RNA sequence: GAACGAAAGUCGGAGGUUCGAAGACGAUCAGAUACCGUCGUAGUUCCGACCAUAAACGAUGCCGACCGGCGAUGCGGCGGCGUUAUUCCCAUGACCCGCCGGGCAGCUUCCGGGAAACCAAAGUCUUUGGGUUCCGGGGGGAGUAUGGUUGCAAAGCUGAAAC
């Protein structure tokens, strides 16, 4: 029941109702600033879980000061998940900050097949990898109905990512979630970055939404 | 205690045990 | 000193792909290398290539595309029987649909997909995807 | 000891940003204008803010000040420039520069009007 | 870990550098590691040059200069106030003014 | 093309401003722009490939639809004078001097824009918009010298950024081509004022001295 | 990517770069889509018709984009002879 | 501006000192907060005047 | 399996400048045999042999390819009616500019690695395979004990177990 307070010109295009889907934003890789844009595009992406709230310390002159570091994994089950890290002096403040930063750092997930082209994809398109710290996480394609064979935290993450079937291989300190979950995030973010043998042709090069609806942005800016 | 002087005192103990073996062959 | 010239070629190919250059200078020339690049041309990952025929040993210049993620040479050239290629499928190729493995068969330099239809098998040079 | 606080200077900058036509060069007038256009509880704070407002007025009326720029100051920046003499836009029709650009004007088709003969040694750097 | 890329001295090509004795505490240090400078003074302090100039036989025809190779080591040079410590970004610097 | 070619008045203006001379240090991506070295360290920049990049920068600027989506930056005082009367003339939005990092990243400050094209003067003096370009996804046109880095740069124009006459001639002739592309000024029509506005003004010592001499 | 039924399965087909032929990622903020418009006849009138040159993040960071735009438009014939 | 209370709590470990200080909000009309404004809080007005110049 | 291998140490021949293990005193110290000072043996020198060890370091095996730039240095080669040296064409000399081959190097960098420091190698490593040699599997016990082997000896090499 609050005004969106229009800003950053991308949300102003959204409130002018000109970009129909978040797919058009990920075509052009435009930066996002506020968190309610994907809440406008997605009404069921509120499925999230806090992973670990661990305390970190700073040794001051007499006593150590504490602040809690919250990890929140959000995601809609169609293949759009996000990870949010936020350190703050209060519990619910750190949780809200990690939720907002996960809404900011949501990415799409590419879904492929095991080798039969039936429909409703369930797995990664190829064997991908992700590195954060020393944590190398490898995602391997799986047959239909295999499941997610991993630790519970990236099992929940890939369950939110729409990947019903995948194989995992982790090396390094798997015990630290702040590197292991981000390495899994890099591994699921490289899925579109992988060069694939079915995108040979030059793309259509559709117009920018700024060029398409410049005049609405002019009459809302002036 | 330095590793150098630990090695030299074990070396002196080695020389003492060698002289003990020469004393009772 | 100088050995595995197909690996010497594919290291320059790999570094040119990771740098983002257009064309590669490769100082050895083997008929192994020529048929290897012929298979890569036939599958379309690379482009036109010109072999400057020197009197001693020429130089291959391959016009790159930008497609090659990773290509390399398996070193000792293992002797591979059929009903054992699935180990190399699960070890080398990033998926079932993608990638190819170069099987040196008894009738020439062939492909992983070509070998199961020719029903010959043989050695493995490397892989490209 | 006039090294007054950032809150004092920032309040005076808000005053000179919002209201410029109301202010003059007189302290006794600007102090009274500030008590109509703002709410200041302390009389010493009134005097401090009005003194820095008079100092900003003496800076702005004499020269350009980076710290704030209203639309009237933008029009003054437009006004300061347009008086353009005609002395050194283009010289007389004899220009001598370089034998390298002489060779450039010989290769790429242009006039190559005047003569060019300048030789320098290799005592560069 | 490493504190310096040069590991203190400037030995990179060769393997052994001759030790040269220090001045204050007299310790043999290799010459690429020891603080090696060249002090150039007047032979008389400038507050006493004027007295010798007034009481000199010649009419200012002699002005000697004292040149000394000064050779400290880094263990006593910090105490001798030459080679004061710097920052991590400040260790990349050159000849001070 | 055939009408976008340089003319004798254009090469008279370029050789009178003296923009053909550049820096003493080379760059590995400025190799095809330079033609021949010269003695005493000065290196000669050509005019044809400079004019072609000027033409493409003019094409890219006229290719915009909103004039507010083009921002013009210069921090050095030889370009600060040119920016204010450049961007307020035809089609852009000016900013000069202290860039205040955070102009395009965070949104707590009212000095926040969303540009779709950027033209800067000196990369070495404006390295910070070159850094902040990646978070905004904007192209970059720069008036580069032979000793300037080319990171986050799309269109480079080889020139001399030290000479104020060169800087003013580049901004003036850039706007002069932009206006003829937009259709304000015809092709066979000279400009109404001599470009010293974009060059420079020495302040009121010799300015008022030359005024009192011209009384 | 298609199935055996022949449907368009993929959510979005990303932009392949016009310099290095690499797929621009979704979070790859260091990419750019340059826009340069066409030029008319002897009169020299501006056209609304434009062409798009995609430059990706590693090319933009290494600085290959400066030579890449000219060597890409040289095949078009719009930059030079 | 600040209501300050210092109290004791008697538990089995001994006495426990509690100090509660509360900064009151500025309420110019009402008995809830102080009517006097803060001396550091400088309150300016909005731009007031508008259109209709000469004729 | 073998040749050299710093310094110190051992066995012969010559002397003995300086320094100087030990040793002797004089000082500080509650306590000093140490740090400060004085004398001074072995040694520090050379010629014959032995010992084969170090933070013997770049704490980074050797050979071969690729993957940025810049300013420099040294060693050869090439070009430059450029500059200066003999008496004067003939030739090397010195400075200046640029290139080439391997070398000791330095600055920056998102090319990438790595935990980071940092590295054009410590990169081309889950997108994992150029050839080859030697070593590491928690810290101690312990580079110790017992064997074999070299040495005049000090010791060197190989080198476990219980707990
Ligand atoms: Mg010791
Ligand atoms: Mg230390
Ligand atoms: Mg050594
Ligand atoms: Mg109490
Ligand atoms: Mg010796
Ligand atoms: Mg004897
Ligand atoms: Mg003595
Ligand atoms: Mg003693
Ligand atoms: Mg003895
Ligand atoms: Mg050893
Ligand atoms: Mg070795
Ligand atoms: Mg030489
Ligand atoms: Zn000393």
């Amino acid at each position: 029941d609050k005004e969106w307070m229009p800003v950053t010109k991308l949300g102003r295009l959204v409130k002018d109702m000109k970009i129909k889907s978040l797919e058009e934003i990920y075509l052009f890789s435009l930066p996002i600033k506020e968190s309610e844009i994907i809440d406008f595009f997605l009404g069921a992406s509120l499925k999230d879980e806090v992973l670990k709230i661990m305390p970190v310390q700073k040794q001051t002159r007499a006593g150590q000061r504490t602040r809690f570091k919250a990890f929140v994994a959000i995601g809609d089950y169609n293949g759009h998940v996000g990870l949010g890290v936020k350190c703050s002096k209060e519990v619910a403040t750190a949780i809200r900050g990690a939720i907002i930063l996960a809404k900011l750092s949501i990415v799409p997930v590419r879904r492929g097949y095991w080798g039969n082209k039936i429909g409703k994809p369930h797995t990664v398109p190829c064997k991908v990898t992700g590195r954060c710290g020393s944590v190398l996480v490898r995602l391997i394609p799986a047959p239909r109905g295999t499941g997610i064979v991993s630790a519970p935290v990236p099992k929940k993450l890939l369950m939110m990512a729409g990947i019903d079937d995948c194989y995992t291989s982790a090396r390094g300190c798997t015990a630290t979630l702040g590197n292991f979950a981000k390495a899994t995030f890099d591994a699921i973010s490289k899925t579109y970055s992988y060069l694939t043998p079915d995108l040979w042709k030059e793309t259509v090069f559709t117009k920018s939404p700024y060029q398409e609806f410049t005049d609405h942005l002019v009459k809302t800016h002036t | 205690m330095r590793a150098k002087w630990r090695k030299k005192r074990m070396r002196r103990l080695k020389r003492k045990r060698r002289k003990m073996r020469q004393r009772s062959k | 000193v100088r050995m595995n010239v197909l690996a010497d070629a594919l290291k320059s190919i790999n570094n040119a792909e990771k740098r983002g250059k257009r064309q590669v200078l490769i100082r050895p020339c083997s008929k192994v290398i020529v048929r290897f690049l012929t298979v890569m041309m036939k599958h379309g990952y690379i482009g036109e290539f010109e072999i400057i025929d020197d009197h001693r040993a020429g130089k291959i210049v391959v016009n790159l595309t930008g497609r090659l993620n990773k290509c390399g040479v398996i070193s000792p050239r293992f002797d591979v029987q059929l009903k054992d290629l699935e180990k190399w499928q699960n070890n080398l190729l990033p998926s079932r649909q993608f990638g190819f493995i170069v099987l040196t068969t008894s009738a020439g330099i062939m492909d992983h997909e070509e070998a199961r239809r020719k029903h010959t098998g043989g050695k493995i040079l490397g892989f490209f995807f | 000891g006039r090294v007054r606080t950032k809150t004092v200077k920032k309040a005076a900058r808000v005053i000179i940003e919002k209201y410029y036509t109301r202010l003059g060069n007189d302290f006794h007038t600007n102090k009274r204008v500030c008590e109509e256009i703002a709410i200041i509880p302390s009389k010493k704070l009134r005097n401090k803010i009005a003194g820095y407002v008079t100092h900003l007025m003496k800076r702005i009326q004499r020269g350009p000040v980076r710290g704030i720029s209203i639309k009237l100051q933008e029009e003054e920046r437009e006004r300061r420039d347009n008086y353009v003499p005609e002395v050194s836009a283009l010289d007389q029709e004899i220009i001598e520069v370089d034998p390298d650009t002489k060779e450039m004007l010989k290769l790429l088709d242009f006039g190559s009007l005047s003569n060019l003969q300048v030789t320098q040694p290799t005592v560069g750097m | 870990t490493k504190k310096r890329r040069n590991n203190g001295r400037a030995k990179k090509g060769r393997g052994h550098v001759q030790p040269i004795r220090c001045t204050n505490c007299a310790r043999c240090v290799p010459k690429d590691k020891a603080i090696k400078k060249f002090v150039i003074r007047n032979i008389v302090e400038a507050a006493a040059v004027r007295d010798i100039s007034e009481a000199s036989v010649f009419d200012a025809y002699v002005l000697p200069k004292l040149y000394v190779k000064l050779h400290y080591c880094v263990s006593c040079a910090i105490h001798s106030k030459v080679v004061r410590n710097r920052s991590r970004e400040a260790r990349k610097d050159r000849t001070p003014p | 093309l055939d009408v976008l070619q340089m003319k004798e008045e254009d090469v008279l203006k370029f050789l009178a401003a003296g923009t053909h001379l550049g820096g003493t240090n080379l760059d590995f991506q400025m190799e095809q722009y330079i033609y021949k070295r010269k003695s005493d360290g000065i290196y000669i920049i050509n005019l044809k490939r400079t004019w072609e990049k000027l033409l493409l920068a003019a094409r890219a600027i006229v290719a915009i639809e909103n004039p507010a989506d083009v921002s013009v930056i210069s921090s050095r005082n030889t370009g600060q004078r040119a920016v204010l009367k450049f961007a307020a003339a035809t089609g852009a939005t000016p900013i000069a001097g202290r860039f205040t990092p955070g102009t395009f990243t965070n949104q707590i400050q009212a000095a926040f824009r969303e540009p779709r094209l950027l033209v800067v003067t000196d990369p070495r003096a404006d390295h910070q918009p070159l850094t902040e370009a990646s978070y905004v996804n904007l192209p970059t046109i720069a008036l580069c010298n032979t000793d300037s880095p080319l990171r986050y740069v799309d269109i480079a124009i080889p020139c001399n950024n030290k000479g104020a006459h060169s800087v003013g001639l580049m901004w003036w002739m850039l706007a002069r081509e932009v206006l003829r592309m937009r259709g304000t000024i015809s092709r066979e029509h000279p400009w109404e004022v001599m470009p010293d506005l974009y060059f420079y003004r020495d302040p009121e010592e010799i300015e008022k001295e030359e005024q009192a001499a011209a009384e | 990517m298609q199935n055996d039924a022949g449907e368009f399965v993929d959510l979005y087909v990303p932009r392949k770069c016009s310099a290095s032929n690499r797929i621009i990622g979704a979070k790859d903020h260091a990419s750019i889509q340059m826009n340069v418009a066409e030029v008319d006849k002897v009169t020299g009138r501006f056209n609304g018709q434009f062409k798009t040159y995609a430059i990706c993040g590693a090319i933009r960071r290494m600085g290959e984009s400066d030579d890449s735009i000219l060597r890409l438009a040289k095949a078009d014939g719009i930059v030079s002879k | 501006y600040v209501d300050t209370a210092v109290r004791h709590v008697l538990l089995r470990q001994g006495v426990l000192g509690i100090k509660v200080k509360i900064m009151l909000p500025w309420d110019p009309t009402g008995k809830i907060g102080p009517k006097k404004p803060l001396p550091d809080h400088v309150s300016i007005v909005e731009p007031k005047d508008e259109i209709l110049p000469t004729t």
